[PDB]
RNA sequence: UUGGCGGAAAGGCCUUGGGUGCUUGCUGGCGAAUUGCAAUGUCAUUUUGCGUGGGGAUAAAUCAUUUGUAUACGACUUAGA
RNA sequence: GCGUUGGAUUGUUCACCCACUAAUAGGGAACGUGAGCUGGGUUUAGACCGUCGUGAGACAGGUUAGUUUUACCCUACUGAU
RNA sequence: CUAUCUAGCGAAACCACAGCCAAGGGAACGGGCUUGGCAGAAUCAGCGGGGAAAGAAGACCCUGUUGAGCUUGACUCUAGU
RNA sequence: AGAACUGGUACGGACAAGGGGAAUCUGACUGUCUAAUUAAAACAUAGCAUUGCGAUGGUCAGAAAGUGAUGUUGACGCAAU
RNA sequence: GUGAACAGCCUCUAGUUGAUAGAAUAAUGUAGAUAAGGGAAGUCGGCAAAAUAGAUCCGUAACUUCGGGAUAAGGAUUGGC
RNA sequence: GCCCUGAAAAUGGAUGGCGCUCAAGCGUGUUACCUAUACUCUACCGUCAGGGUUGAUAUGAUGCCCUGACGAGUAGGCAGGCGUGGAGGUCAGUGACGAAGCCUAGACCGUAAGGUCGGGUCGAACGGCCUCUAGUGCAGAUCUUGGUGGUAGUAGCAAAUAUUCAAAUGAGAACUUUGAAGACUGAAGUGGGGAAAGGUUCCACGUCAACAGCAGUUGGACGUGGGUUAGUCGAUCCUAAGA
RNA sequence: AGAACUGGCGAUGCGGGAUGAACCGAACGUAGAGUUAAGGUGCCGGAAUACACGCUCAUCAGACACCACAAAAGGUGUUAG
RNA sequence: GUCGAAUUUGGGUAUAGGGGCGAAAGACUAAUCGAACCAUCUAGUAGCUGGUUCCUGCCGAAGUUUCCCUCAGGAUAGCAG
RNA sequence: AUAUUGGCGAGAGACCGAUAGCGAACAAGUACAGUGAUGGAAAGAUGAAAAGAACUUUGAAAAGAGAGUGAAAAAGUACGUGAAAUUGUUGAAAGGGAAGGGCAUUUGAUCAGA
């Protein structure tokens, strides 16, 4: 319960969330932002050609010096990745509001991701081992991931 | 302080930046001073880099130590098929420079030119100057009036024209489209020598001669991120070098307080537009007339496609440029030779060339055979065959 | 509406003929008010969307595969109903 | 504007000589340039000699050995979207 | 084999704010100030000119009425003899 | 050990495995040290030389001892250079 | 087994197949090499690299403490049957 | 007098720039004009000074009012005030019908320190006034503790020649098991044992939240258990340097 | 580098000298109006491309003190003596 | 480089901090050596560096005299509240 | 009669209130480090009461969406409240080599006062 900012009918929407996966943060976020707004069934659609490598996230606030590729050409960019661990949890949450969606008895025909959010989880700590005898962090960045999709209306 | 050794620059700052070219056809910036006496010619052609070979010929160089005796030299074969004239540019002069007043295409285009308008064309629907080819529907109304409009304006005529590059072993299939600025007096007549030259193919024939000096304007073979070394020309560090010896050692002074463009730095080298003059041609062979590796001091029956034919490339079916030394590009490149913009008299122009004997040996190896009758005539029976 | 001219950024200029409206060139009749003593007292042009009608035509690009005249990756050059 | 060298000795700058050359002009750019190099010298710690000092030690006195670290940030430049 | 790209993983240095220049003056070498030149999102790979880059409260020099190692008929003592 | 024949005169056919000579300075040599910048000509060495001492002693320990090392020793020894 | 050999290389018993991987093959690197002609002209300095290398036979200087130098130097041969 | 020669330095650059030639240059004269936190007047704030006013209801004579002048400021001094923890008195002060706290480009008051209110969240205490008291106010101290960033999904995860196919298990297999192949350690081993050390890591079962810098169904991980059998092997006995 | 008198900066804002601790003017509570100081009135830039008498043409003209430089010596350049 | 005797090394043992040990480098003595580590005296002293926490109002300096083992400090007189 | 930072038993405070107060409010001289002498932390709070979420559905599962308990789940044992740095989503605005600021006004948003 307690979502993030929405302004969408919640007798219309339908929500899901994964709260604590460790899944690399800035590449959910991207991932999140790639289908932000999208129908389900064609996010779905591109979230499976990212799995296959047909299509790629496009990389908009954490892509500085990561790599360039020619699937980003659809969405006006040059840095695109294919997270494939941040796909699978997205695609894990997305059939998991499809599920409450048919429970609620919504129109799956007419479902969008109306909101989605991911944010950061504690962090989860190890240890590296340096030169000259030195000790650093080895913390990995997981994702609390929230999704609420809506009946599309006029 | 200074550089207590004084040595020339390595590298040629008149070639910046050492970019790639915008284009696989390097453009041709400058066209031969319009002499309106003479009669309406194409200024240039196009074709494509075959390969080289050599030749032998008596040198004619009076007062050289060696005349009138023997010489072999390198020379780079271009398949050059006729080009087919599709169009007519009309340029007018204004104070910002020269601008097209209207472009006149032909009614009818090949497939082959049609492909150059086009990224993908399996999927296309070929729908170019469909509606543009209605516009001769009775009489060209709105066509010849665009003609009359670059005859009443446009001081400056340039043809469309594009390579018949189905003729060449190449698997390009898309044709390579350039205008050609027409010279000759009468630009009236320019109009009239294009419209009537629509559909019309142009031979190099009729744009080049043997012994003319021309113009080699091509993109160079690339050759991806180059460092500073092999790039530019730069010394090569001691062995002893830490981080690397095939580097530039200083790279500038403290002030001024940031590298000057004037410093060799890695970067790409090669496919880069040149424009390399003063080539003589040796040969205006045709592709129809067999026996095109001949001269009159051989008479033996053999093209001048090499044994096995031209490496990557193939084997030469049309009319061909040689022209002395090597040009830009690599092969299978598409080229484009202009007449010479100045004339040149200095007794290395004007000197006529007859060759005495072409190298046709396989360029695969050691080649060791003109003709595969020599090869025959020289290992005798085999088992394979023969 | 007729014809001509203008390519330097022409996109405008000039012209034949008729129609309609005004005509303060001159002489008349009618109306104004209360915006209350002034309040820019809303009259211009610049895009965009939308609905109603009429006119007009019925594609490409990118990804993916491939090529290698290219290339770190993009990019470039290709080919594929 | 365009060039202004190859070498013997010496860490050397400088100097001198051999030789070619058209010429072997003089300089700056934090006495340009060590996250560009090298470390021959200077300029740590080891060691020898001469002089000085009673001595520990001193020497623009000589000699030998002696770790040259980091760029992935911004800008600049070279290329590329 | 890296470097490059991708899947997964995933730090550190450093960080007044930050980042285009020329000249001027200025704590006498500016990224900011003044006058000009200029100046168009977002970026990738190299690179080592700059950030008087980073690493250390300069180890060289000086001061301190701060030491310490060592030496000598410095001063004052002392084990032993 | 020898001979004949044989071969793309190859044959320690891969592996394996001294570069050599003429000298100069310096330390005789073998050996030892600055672990983590100095392996050296530095230290050590046999050799040479000097000094002290016959035990109620020389040299050196212990705060002191009915305490110790040399000494389970004796000048061809121990101790200090 | 080859080989003088616990050298190097390969194999039998036994054991392991454990080091994050996939795709291309830019620069600059790390490691391994080659290079026509010249042969230290590089450099403080032959640094680094190369050259020599096993075995049999011939031959082997100055000097010397007569013991060495010495594998001096310089040469010839090497397989299979 | 003006101008020219004398008059050569290094990033490209400076009457400030543009530019200016009976000047927009130089010498000189006459006016008009522009504007400083300066000057004149006025308004308001504060400070200082001189006064008026207990003839009352007049509760603020530290009060009210009149007049004149002034106001820069580091080190520093003094004065008047704001705020915090706690304390005595008082407001028979506020509050589970919501105290404190926290958030609030919402409003008001004060020059300011700050104070008050509206809304949200929240849940158990708290405040105005007179006065007392101090472990009483932070932006720095390469300050301390804790947390968090950009860097940055970047550097990188490259020594030890090397892995491949199929099946099984499993939700999931480059990494687990089995089989097949190809290799390696090549007996001074990547083999078989032991001493020191470790202490259950040995083995079985179930099992993957964390670790195995990828992964994992596997493990020297996790949970539960099982396992070390001596007259002959050692300690134990003896003595060595020594204590 | 060191003294004397005074004024300033330090401690000080404001207008001007583009830019500057010291120079010129003027010292500062919050504002309005007016006039000015020094400095300026081609544009940047508010203010006369004002008036008047003359001088100067520079193929490195010249352009407000502090101040950001220029000299001796020359010129039938030109002007006045 | 050395590799059969001044060899390498396991275990037991002895030497403990102004002490040991040192084929000697001020070397080693548990990543610590020109005097190890731990705790305490100790919150050691520092004329030296850094920091020093709310507002407003009023006034408002000095780098000068003399003395000091004094010249980075203090006292004194002066300036100021 | 005088001393008493130790032991035992008490009564108190203008003392501190979990980075404070003893190092230790808690399985604190504990975990852990060092060969050793010694060094030595961090760490309190759901709710009145677990009433600690029966049950349905999706997922291999962790969990999610419903349902439910509860005064409150804006209290879910990662729990009284829940700031800031920093982050996501939504909304609004600006942006030619910084940004932030002052005077004055335009414009947009919002708002008290008679
Ligand atoms: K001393
Ligand atoms: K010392
Ligand atoms: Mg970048
Ligand atoms: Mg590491
Ligand atoms: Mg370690
Ligand atoms: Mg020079
Ligand atoms: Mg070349
Ligand atoms: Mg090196
Ligand atoms: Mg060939
Ligand atoms: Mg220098
Ligand atoms: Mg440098
Ligand atoms: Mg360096
Ligand atoms: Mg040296
Ligand atoms: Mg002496
Ligand atoms: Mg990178
Ligand atoms: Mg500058
Ligand atoms: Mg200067
Ligand atoms: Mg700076
Ligand atoms: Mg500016
Ligand atoms: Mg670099
Ligand atoms: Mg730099
Ligand atoms: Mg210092
Ligand atoms: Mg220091
Ligand atoms: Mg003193
Ligand atoms: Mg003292
Ligand atoms: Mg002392
Ligand atoms: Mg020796
Ligand atoms: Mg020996
Ligand atoms: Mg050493
Ligand atoms: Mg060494
Ligand atoms: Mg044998
Ligand atoms: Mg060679
Ligand atoms: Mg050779
Ligand atoms: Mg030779
Ligand atoms: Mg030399
Ligand atoms: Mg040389
Ligand atoms: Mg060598
Ligand atoms: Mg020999
Ligand atoms: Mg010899
Ligand atoms: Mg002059
Ligand atoms: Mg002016
Ligand atoms: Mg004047
Ligand atoms: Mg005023
Ligand atoms: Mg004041
Ligand atoms: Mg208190
Ligand atoms: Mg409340
Ligand atoms: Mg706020
Ligand atoms: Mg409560
Ligand atoms: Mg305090
Ligand atoms: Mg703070
Ligand atoms: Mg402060
Ligand atoms: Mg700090
Ligand atoms: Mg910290
Ligand atoms: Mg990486
Ligand atoms: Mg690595
Ligand atoms: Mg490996
Ligand atoms: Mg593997
Ligand atoms: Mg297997
Ligand atoms: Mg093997
Ligand atoms: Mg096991
Ligand atoms: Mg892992
Ligand atoms: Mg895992
Ligand atoms: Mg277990
Ligand atoms: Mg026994
Ligand atoms: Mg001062
Ligand atoms: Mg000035
Ligand atoms: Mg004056
Ligand atoms: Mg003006
Ligand atoms: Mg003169
Ligand atoms: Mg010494
Ligand atoms: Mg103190
Ligand atoms: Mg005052
Ligand atoms: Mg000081
Ligand atoms: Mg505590
Ligand atoms: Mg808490
Ligand atoms: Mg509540
Ligand atoms: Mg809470
Ligand atoms: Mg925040
Ligand atoms: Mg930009
Ligand atoms: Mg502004």
């Amino acid at each position: 319960a307690r979502y993030g900012a929405t302004s969408t009918n919640p007798a219309k929407s339908a929500s899901a969330r994964g709260s604590y996966l460790r899944v690399s943060f800035k590449n959910t976020r991207e991932t999140a932002q790639a289908i932000n707004g999208w129908e389900l069934t064609k996010a779905q659609k591109y979230l499976e050609q990212v799995l296959d490598h047909q299509r790629a996230i496009p990389f908009r606030r954490f892509n500085s010096s990561i790599g360039r590729t020619a699937q980003g050409k659809e969405f006006g960019v040059t840095k695109a990745r294919w997270p494939a661990k941040s796909v699978k949890f997205v695609q894990g949450l997305l059939q998991n509001a499809a599920a409450n969606a048919e429970a609620k008895g919504l129109d799956a025909t007419k479902l969008y991701v109306s909101h989605i959010q991911v944010n950061q989880a504690p962090k989860q700590r190890r240890r590296t081992y340096r030169a000259h005898g030195r000790i650093n962090k080895y913390e990995s960045s997981p994702s609390h991931i929230e999704l609420v999709v809506t009946e599309k209306e006029e | 302080s200074h550089r207590k050794y004084e040595a020339p620059r390595h590298g040629h700052l008149g070639f910046l930046p050492r970019k790639r070219a915008a284009s696989i056809r390097a453009r041709v910036k400058a066209f031969p001073k319009d002499d309106r006496s003479k009669p309406v010619a194409l200024t240039s052609f196009l074709g494509y880099k075959a390969g080289m070979t050599t030749i032998v010929r008596d040198l004619d160089r009076p007062g050289s130590k060696f005349h009138k005796r023997e010489v072999v030299e390198a020379v780079t074969v271009v398949d050059t098929p006729p080009v087919v004239v599709v169009g007519v540019v009309g340029y007018v002069e204004t104070p910002r420079g020269l601008r097209s007043l209207t472009t006149v295409w032909a009614e009818h285009l090949s497939d082959e030119v049609k492909r150059r308008f086009y990224k993908n064309w399996y999927k296309s629907k070929k729908k170019a100057f469909t509606k543009y080819s209605a516009k001769y529907a009775q009489d060209g109304a709105g066509i010849e009036r665009e003609l009359a409009r670059i005859k009443k304006y446009a001081s400056v005529v340039r043809v469309l024209v594009h390579t018949q590059i189905r003729k060449t072993p190449l698997a390009q299939k898309k044709a390579h489209l350039a205008e050609i600025q027409l010279n000759g007096g009468s630009i009236s007549e320019k109009v009239d020598w294009a419209r009537e030259h629509f559909e019309k193919t142009v031979a190099v024939d009729s744009v080049f001669e043997q012994n003319e000096m021309i113009d080699a304007i091509a993109v160079t073979k690339g050759h991806g991120f180059e460092g500073v070394t092999h790039r530019w020309g730069t010394k090569k560090l001691p062995r002893k070098t830490h981080r690397g010896l095939r580097k530039v050692a200083c790279i500038g002074a403290w002030h001024p307080a940031h590298v000057m463009w004037s410093v060799a730095r890695a970067g790409q080298r090669g496919y880069h537009s040149r424009t390399s003059i003063n080539h003589k041609i040796y040969r205006v062979g045709k592709g129809d007339d067999e026996a095109n590796g001949a001269t009159s001091f051989d008479r033996t029956k053999k093209t001048i496609t090499p044994m096995g034919g031209f490496v990557h490339y193939g084997e030469i079916k049309n009319d061909f440029i040689m022209v002395k030394g090597c040009i830009p590009g690599n092969r299978k490149r598409i080229v484009t030779l202009r007449k010479s913009l100045y004339t040149n008299t200095s007794r290395k122009a004007l000197e006529e060339v007859s060759l005495k004997w072409i190298d046709t040996a396989s360029k695969f190896g050691k080649g060791r055979f003109q003709t595969p009758a020599e090869k025959h005539a020289f290992m005798g029976t085999l088992k394979k065959d023969l």
